[PDB]
């Protein structure tokens, strides 16, 4: 039963026939900001279906030498569709996210991806005292690659990364992963261009392998913002 | 991507279908431009003989 | 389940979904069922109260329009030297000669209807003197009744055949013919042979035979010749229809059969019904600004 | 009823009713587009909805397109199918059509 | 207005709004769910 | 507030006023309201019980009069050598060609109506033999249906188009066409463009397209030529009207647009709609005794 | 009393101390499309305060030779703020409008402007059979000037233009005009880029005059869309 | 006299005497006094 899943948000829908349940991060579901937690007193815009829909990013190729991939939220979506437009015209944003990761192969392929959503993934640099710069962090829709996935590029470890909300794509078992992220911040709202709440990380702990004829094995990320609110309307930074 | 093993065909087909939903409505009947004739059909004259 | 449908369906507002085990956009075409995905399941919808009527696509309205079934021109003249329709013609009644009516009827496998017949007559002088107000006789000659051999033969005395007499200056003559099949419906298509031997006609159900329409001018010939054209219109009414069919795509060849050739090139060629585009990625009427 | 999506030269007869998909080595690639004009000649004309609608002049309401994948059981893949409301050119890139 | 004796003479009957499209759209023995359909 | 008005209003008798702070003859045009000064407030009045009906200015009565919309003459003759309307014509249906009907309709922004159509036919001998009692066919060809190419083309078989056949000796042919806009009202004016590109027609709402009227003589040609004139009359009925407009002042130039030139001098010149008087103190038709 | 007016919509407010009441066109007030009139079945976006706010256009100079000015709606706003963004991304739009026209002068100035909202102001050309082209009609935010205001550039007349919703700015009496426009179309929604529902016309029936020292006397237009809805989300035409 | 089946065939409807001229003569938000009007 729970190997099939359909997700419908706005004008977008995704079906998978090979799910492994799905994760709700820390058991929460996204919600709008209630009046007893609100700070900014202006009336928020809540675009609903214009923003709360799946956006598909550019696919990445799974190759035998891959270290893994990451995308930061909201950064990866800040220039996409009506979510991007609302981000660019408003000082403050808030949302959850629905993350759906897709990777299929044959019954003769093997490989395992850890799919983990990390809150406040503050990156370290390797072998220097200088902190990471703006262009090291803010990759946008393309995302980044792990330098040292074994320490999550932060001097901690991959081994303990299962403390974060996660699933696996084990090619023998499943072809997709789904994680639902609530709003995860110390403030009730934030400036979308200078802080990332969540980092999606996809790490190949078991490498892709087969003895069939090789095909390109892509990994595709689809993300739906959930319960988007925006405050402090002005001209677009853009 | 389309991903297949060596013993499957490397090329696969879609068939597309279309239908109306039940919110669908048609109005103002006309001659359909799909059909026409430039002459009498064969044996149409023979109906008079 | 049968229900009474006067208007198109309303749309209900819909929310965000994300339910495990529920996939309303996935379907199985192999079963032969059409997709049951509703719009509310595919996207977030608003509420729309839908007032559009569906009466113009009723089968009665779709088919009950008067259409040309027969058109014959003949010389009204002294015929003593002619070799020709000598002031009268005989027509073997059929629905297959004019393609616009034929294609609509052939959307169905079985039809039951009464036929409203309108007869329109027009006259022209042969190459002017004015136009005569002639009287015509149309006579229905059923199966096995004798057809007239001459303009003035005694068959026209019409003791038991139905005849209508009408003037050119009248409104068009009109009569209704009942549904007269020996079966409960006409066979619009017939995958069978008409006779108990092997040489009988393929494709025509003998059960559907109507008969002959015989039309004469009743006036004796004038000193000068005229051309008279008779047009017959049929309107089906009180219609029942069963088993809808793929529409005709290739041009009709014959009244007698479904034979096909296609047009020489697309559209409606035997190799290509739709006209070509440069590629499956080409948008032919793409808006550019 | 089947759309004639492959209405191209070098598609003959039955070949016009299917679209062939192959493995690609570039990401996000366009596979095909479908002209939606029912009046002008195109993949929708010779369909049950198409043929009946062409006896009429005015139309309203939603359409459904269903696609059946006919690869082998061992074939895997994900497609995105996009409808763009009118006003601009047909999108040629996935991050445009995705909107 | 129909003063003719035979009922087949009457004008057209444009009043039958009964439909059952499921005899063409869903002629399956087991009705489908709005779970996966197979 | 809406009320039912069958007659003009009564006048009540009025007295002398002299009230401080009350100035019913003063108004403020800048608000955009029309003056509310009553006659009883401006002068001493008597009582008048007013019995004058207002039914003749009802919008239904004002517009529901049959008016000429189309007029076409063509030669009824053997056309084999002609280069011309060859016993038939096609007309693209519009309300803009005859100015008296056009100006009345253009008093409103939106109209919803059914159209009563009367078709009047007249015939004359080409430069006498008597006049033939011809049969005509008018066929309505909606948007996207094919128009006839010849007098005798198979399009005239009219399987699903509405046709009316009528004689010259008949009373004028008459039919009603329903309100057929794809919107709830016709756009009498349209500040917009018909297509999604920039080159489409300005000023014509695509939603209002009616179609084509095709009229043929059904008779074969006679040995001599005749001129046939067809006149089409439209009467709007079951009318709703919205947003009244400034009437047309300058002569119409085109059926396709609102373009204007004016008359060369007043009245109805572009610089001077009203004809001149010698001065604002000159009374042009002053009574003198 | 009714010489002072305050208008508040979204983050915007206007006060006038010299109004002449205000006009509600045909006695209507703007409203959202009810379910029993709706056609498009997708759920509309209703941005509220992001769109339903005053936008101020570029001012025009009142000069002794002026023929008058016009702006077409929605055309003049189709590129402004979040209203423009919603227009560019949606096939269908619907709204009312609040129009506020501003012109002040001294107690020694005289002059009168007719301020009239014309529904379906289909323009004619002068002295030609060729219909007006796209660039004659679609002026955007800058608007146009009347060629022959005496016949409203449409062969009718200025004299009868008071049949349309209007006010006057008579400089002796008032310095502002306000007109509220409902949705005014034969369809319930429309494509915003190819049809204009309303034209604002400002025509100087009495010319500006004084014997004081001359100043620039500008006319300023502020327009607030009201009850905006958008349907048929896609990529931006833009 | 109307024996046609479609109701749009009927003769003209000259019976609607409802008027509301104030939607054109007095489209002001505050109704005017019969005090000075400003
Ligand atoms: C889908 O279709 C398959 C079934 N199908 C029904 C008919 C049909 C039935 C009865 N009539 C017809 C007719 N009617 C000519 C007519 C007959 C008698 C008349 O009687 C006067 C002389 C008194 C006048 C005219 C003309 C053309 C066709 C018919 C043909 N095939
Ligand atoms: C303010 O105006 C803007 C709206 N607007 C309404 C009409 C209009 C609607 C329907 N009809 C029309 C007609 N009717 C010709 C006709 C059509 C079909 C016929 O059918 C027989 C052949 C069976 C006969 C005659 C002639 C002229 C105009 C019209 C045009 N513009």
């Amino acid at each position: 039963s729970d190997r099939v899943l359909q997700l419908k948000l706005g004008n977008s829908a995704i079906v998978t026939q090979e799910a492994a349940n799905y994760c709700c991060a820390y058991g929460e579901w996204p919600n709008y900001l209630p009046d007893h937690e609100a700070v900014a007193i202006d009336k928020p815009t809540q675009p609903e279906t214009a923003t709360d829909r799946f956006y598909t990013l550019k696919s990445v190729k799974w190759e035998t030498g891959s270290t893994g991939w990451w995308w930061k939220l909201p950064d990866a979506l800040n220039n996409i569709g009506m979510f991007g437009q609302n981000v660019q015209h408003h000082y403050l944003y808030r949302s959850g996210f629905l993350i759906h990761v897709q990777c299929n192969a044959t019954k003769f392929h093997q490989g395992a991806l850890l799919v983990v959503a990390i809150p406040e993934h503050q990156r370290g640099a390797h072998n220097t005292n200088t902190s990471p710069g703006f262009d090291d962090i803010m990759k946008g829709e393309e995302g980044g690659t792990f330098n040292h996935p074994y320490v999550l590029d932060d001097g901690t470890s991959l081994a303990c990364a299962t403390i974060f909300p996660h699933q696996w794509i084990n090619l023998r078992t499943n072809n997709s992963a789904t994680i639902v992220l609530p709003w995860m911040n110390a403030a009730p709202m934030d400036f979308p261009l200078r802080h990332n709440q969540w980092t999606l990380a996809i790490i190949p702990v078991v490498p892709l392998g087969t003895r069939t004829t090789s095909s390109m094995v892509p990994i595709t990320v689809s993300i739906a913002p959930m319960c988007c609110e925006f405050n402090g309307l002005r001209h677009a930074i853009t | 991507n389309l991903i297949v093993p060596s013993e499957s065909s490397d090329t696969c087909s879609l068939i597309g279908f279309i239908a109306a939903k039940d919110d669908f409505s048609l109005r103002l009947m006309r001659d359909s431009p799909d059909i026409g004739q430039l002459d009498h059909l064969h044996a149409a004259e023979a109906a008079y003989q | 389940i049968e229900s009474i449908i006067k208007t198109a369906t309303d749309t209900v507002k819909s929310e965000i979904n994300a339910e495990l085990g529920v996939v309303p956009s996935l379907n199985a075409v192999e079963t032969g069922a059409t997709s049951n995905t509703e719009p509310e399941e595919a996207i977030q919808t608003r509420t729309v109260i839908n007032q559009h009527g569906v009466s113009e696509t009723l089968v009665e309205n779709f088919l009950s329009r008067a259409a040309l079934v027969s058109k014959r021109s003949f010389e009204y003249k002294d015929h003593t030297s002619s070799t020709a329709d000598k002031n009268f013609f005989k027509w073997t009644i059929n629905t297959r000669s004019f393609v616009q009516l034929r294609r609509k009827l052939e959307l169905f496998t079985y039809l039951r209807f009464d036929a409203e017949i309108t007869i329109l007559t027009t006259v022209a002088v042969n190459g002017y003197v004015g136009l005569p107000d002639l009287t015509l006789q149309a006579m229905f000659v059923p199966t096995g009744a004798l057809t007239p051999e001459k303009q003035d033969s005694f068959h026209w005395q019409s003791g038991s055949n139905a005849s209508v007499f009408f003037k050119i200056s009248d409104p068009p003559a009109r009569i209704t013919i009942p549904f007269m099949c020996i079966n409960s419906a006409y066979s619009v298509f017939y995958d069978g042979f008409a006779g108990f031997e092997k040489n009988g006609l393929y494709g025509i159900n003998p059960a559907d035979t109507i008969g002959n329409l015989c039309v004469r001018i009743v006036n004796e010939h004038q000193p000068v010749g005229f051309t008279v054209t008779v047009r017959v219109y049929m309107k089906p009414k009180h219609i029942k229809a069963w088993a809808p069919r793929p529409p005709r795509t290739l041009p009709y060849m014959s009244i007698a059969n479904a034979n096909y050739k296609g047009k020489e090139r697309a559209p409606n060629a035997l190799s290509a019904i739709i006209g070509n585009r440069d590629s499956v990625k080409t948008m032919p009427h793409n808006i550019v600004n | 009823s089947m759309m004639e999506i492959n209405n191209t030269e070098s598609a003959v007869g039955m070949e016009r009713l299917k679209v062939d998909i192959s493995a690609l080595t570039d990401v996000d690639q366009l596979l095909f587009n479908i002209p939606l004009d029912i009046q002008l000649d195109g993949p929708l004309r010779n369909t049950l909805v198409g043929n009946i609608s062409r006896y009429y002049t005015h139309w309203s309401g939603s359409l459904e397109m269903t696609f059946m994948f006919c690869g082998s059981f061992m074939a895997a893949g994900k497609l995105i199918l996009c409808y763009t409301p009118p006003g601009g050119s047909c999108p040629t890139t996935r991050e445009t059509a995705m909107l | 207005i129909n003063f003719y004796k035979d009922s087949y003479a009457a004008s057209a009957s444009k009043q039958d709004f009964s439909q059952d499209p499921s005899k063409f759209t869903e002629p399956v023995v087991e009705g489908l769910k709005a779970a996966p359909v197979l």
